[PDB]
């Protein structure tokens, strides 16, 4: 089951540093070249750096040359990126990816990590119900930072009819969210509806029952 | 008179990588070849033209000692008549070779937890090495018919693959330090004796 | 530094239509190319690699072609679940370069927006900032004017909105305009109403509520 689990990431005071880690399973990792490719919010794919299958060879983009240090450990199959002197511009989702073996030109990517380079202290959101008046109820996620939130309705057991929206960046500098789920009007007094928010950046996990 | 600095060659702190194997010229001295044998700390000790006993009883015009690092999977190839990744593209001994090949396991000194990425062999080469030839090229090799423009990429790979030396490795992929003694005889007088 | 030139930037098609995308490389790259499909904020996923060959688990409708400079990706019968951005990647020489990317829309029969409206609950007023929300649910197409009236008075600039992506099933968008008010401005006025205008509606729909049921 080829899979690259990435980890680390998050809110870095500009000028600081962060490490990015990529746990490789499912293949002979020591055969494959590897790469670090970042993607600004809703912009292209920017390749940043790579490392040979043996770690003999290494190159960096001019956008990160000297600033980032890429590395691989081949017994623990991981691949590492040490990012120093982070800028405003360096804010991106960062992806690791197998580029190719000597023999199988078959890429594959990891789930990414939100490297969010700014000066704002992390704040936990507030969660208010969007109670019903077929019926429609929801959840209100307000005043959090940085991204992301995750909303899940009845613990991932209610996924039919959910629309969780994008984060609106308020004038205060804080993100707001909204997540709503439509339901059988008749099933309202019988079935209990609870929304689960989880904000790993501030270690906040709330469960509001909606009624 | 003088002693042969064989102790500088074996017990040296730095060894070179195979592709740039380090050869040193030993001359005008006397060393004990029985004493090298009487180590019994060498895992490999094979001599090819000479008896390890009759070596203290000999004189040659020049003694040549080449020092590099390989892995154990690869030690069987530092021998005449061997074909392999190392035996072809890194360091090849002729078929008339008279000499000794000595190698021991250097995993304690020559590997690191993060990856000792400093020793390298030539995985890719257009043709086989001539015996005792050194290739130091870092041209970006070409496997498939698309050219390379000097950069690496699919079917255009960098010729030098770093050994990924970690101590947790298995025996075959652990570093073995190696020294090859070749013994030359030419019309010039003898300089290395017993 | 091989540049990739991919067209179109944006294509819109209906279910079962044959989408065709072109990526042209600024030099010979002779089949060292892959094709990815990236849903929003998600990892790019592999569909085609080696210019023509279909990854395991990628529906047979997807297909690649080309060698040298001209490369095409083809969806022989588009699906409601192919709404994405599609990139090509050049693997011939590092740095790895990518195509521009092609967004893909799904075209569907007009739908009307079910419009619910929601109050500042009963907790936000402990915080002094009330928030009214207006939900425009399951409409097509993407364009919609939401209008916030507090006592038949137009509110500009105190309202933020965001829109989902196309449903993986029926291609409708949903939208939420969030109005923000101080506790004193929410207590200052009675009728709060949300005026929605959309292609699917013959006349502008307005759901209201009275502070105090
Ligand atoms: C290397 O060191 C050991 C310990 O001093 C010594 O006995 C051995 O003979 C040395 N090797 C050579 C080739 O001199």
């Amino acid at each position: 089951q080829v899979q690259l689990v990435e980890s680390g990431g998050g809110l870095v005071k500009p000028g600081g540093s962060l490490r990015l880690s990529c746990a490789a399973s499912g293949f002979t990792f020591s055969d494959y070249y590897m790469s670090w490719i970042r993607q600004a919010p809703g912009k292209g794919l920017e390749w940043v750096s790579y490392i040979s299958s043996s770690g003999s060879t290494i190159y960096y983009a001019d956008s990160v040359k000297g600033r980032f240090t890429i590395s691989r450990d081949n017994a623990k199959n991981s691949l590492y990126l040490q990012m120093n002197s982070l800028r405003a511009e360096d804010t991106a989702v960062y992806y690791c990816a197998r580029d190719f073996s000597h023999q199988q030109l078959v890429p594959s990517w990891g789930q990414g990590t939100l490297v969010t380079v700014s000066s704002a202290s992390t704040k936990g959101p507030s969660v208010f119900p969007l109670a019903p008046s077929t019926a429609a109820l929801g959840c209100l996620v307000k005043d959090y930072f940085p991204e992301p939130v995750t909303v899940s309705w009845n613990s991932g057991a209610l996924t039919s009819g959910v629309h969780t929206f994008p984060a609106v960046l308020q004038s205060s500098g804080l993100y707001s969210l909204s997540s709503v789920v439509t339901v059988p009007s008749s099933s309202l007094g019988t079935q209990t509806y609870i929304c689960n928010v989880n904000h790993k950046p501030s270690n906040t996990k709330v469960d509001k029952k909606v009624e | 008179t003088n002693l042969c600095p064989f102790g500088e060659v074996f017990n040296a702190t730095r060894f070179a990588s195979v592709y740039a194997w380090n050869r040193k010229r030993i001359s005008n001295c006397v060393a004990d070849y029985s004493v090298l044998y009487n180590s019994a700390s060498f895992s490999t000790f094979k001599c090819y033209g000479v008896s390890p006993t009759k070596l203290n009883d000999l004189c040659f015009t020049n003694v040549y000692a080449d020092s590099f690092v390989i892995r154990g999977d690869e030690v069987r190839q530092i021998a005449p008549g061997q074909t392999g990744k190392i035996a072809d593209y890194n360091y090849k001994l002729p078929d008339d070779f008279t000499g000794c090949v000595i190698a021991w396991n250097s995993n304690n000194l020559d590997s690191k937890v993060g990856g000792n990425y400093n020793y390298l062999y030539r995985l890719f080469r257009k043709s086989n090495l001539k015996p005792f030839e050194r290739d130091i090229s870092t041209e970006i090799y070409q496997a498939g018919s698309t050219p390379c423009n000097g950069v690496e990429g699919f079917n255009c790979y960098f010729p030098l693959q770093s050994y990924g030396f970690q101590p947790t490795n298995g025996v075959g992929y652990q570093p073995y330090r190696v020294v090859v003694l070749s013994f030359e005889l030419l019309h010039a007088p003898a300089t290395v004796c017993g | 530094d091989i540049q990739l030139t991919q067209s179109p930037s944006f294509l819109s098609a209906s279910v079962g239509d044959r989408v065709t995308i072109t990526c042209r490389a600024s030099q010979g790259i002779s089949s060292y190319l892959a094709w990815y499909q990236q849903k929003p904020g998600k990892a790019p996923k592999l569909l085609i690699y080696a210019a023509s060959t279909l990854q395991s688990g990628v529906p047979s409708r997807f297909s690649g072609s080309g060698s040298g400079t001209e490369f095409t990706l083809t969806i022989s019968s588009l699906q409601p679940e192919d709404f994405a951005t599609y990139y090509c990647q050049q693997l011939n020489s590092y740095p790895l370069t990518f195509g521009g990317g092609t967004k893909v829309e799904i075209k569907r029969t007009v739908a009307a927006p079910s419009v619910f409206i929601f109050p500042p609950s009963d907790e936000q007023l402990k915080s002094g900032t009330a928030s009214v929300v207006c939900l425009l649910n399951n409409f097509y197409p993407r364009e919609a004017k939401v209008q916030w009236k507090v006592d038949n008075a137009l509110q500009s600039g105190n309202s933020q909105e965001s829109v989902t992506e196309q449903d993986s099933k029926d291609s409708t968008y949903s939208l939420s305009s969030t109005l923000t008010l101080s506790k004193a401005d929410y207590e200052k006025h009675k009728v709060y109403a949300c005026e929605v205008t959309h292609q699917g509606l013959s006349s502008p729909v307005t759901k209201s509520f009275n502070r105090g049921e």
